[PDB]
């Protein structure tokens, strides 16, 4: 809460418990796989 | 010279890693190459 980021986005799903990790930089797995990804940049948060 | 990283070959580094590190690699490749070339090209000015 000190800048101001003119566009986020509204992005969720739900994992396999085991993986609640798949949602980082590069970081692989069967949803970085063929379920989804992330940027290597990601200016974000997997705040779950 | 691989300047500390896993090995002296792009095409190695590549095939045994995974883009969200293998910057810290290449990078590290990049820089000990670069600073080689500055060596070089510094002797060239001196000694022309």
């Amino acid at each position: 809460n000190d800048l101001c980021f003119t566009n986020v986005y509204a992005d969720s799903f739900v994992i396999r418990g085991d993986e609640v990790r798949q949602i980082a930089p590069g970081q692989t797995g069967k949803i970085a796989d063929y379920n989804y990804k992330l940027p290597d940049d990601f200016t974000g948060c997997v705040i779950a | 010279s691989n300047f500390g990283a896993i090995s002296s070959v792009l095409n190695d580094i590549l095939s045994r890693l995974d883009p969200p590190e293998a910057e810290v690699q290449i990078d590290r490749l990049i820089t000990g190459r670069l600073q080689s070339l500055q060596t070089y090209v510094t002797q060239q000015l001196i000694r022309a």
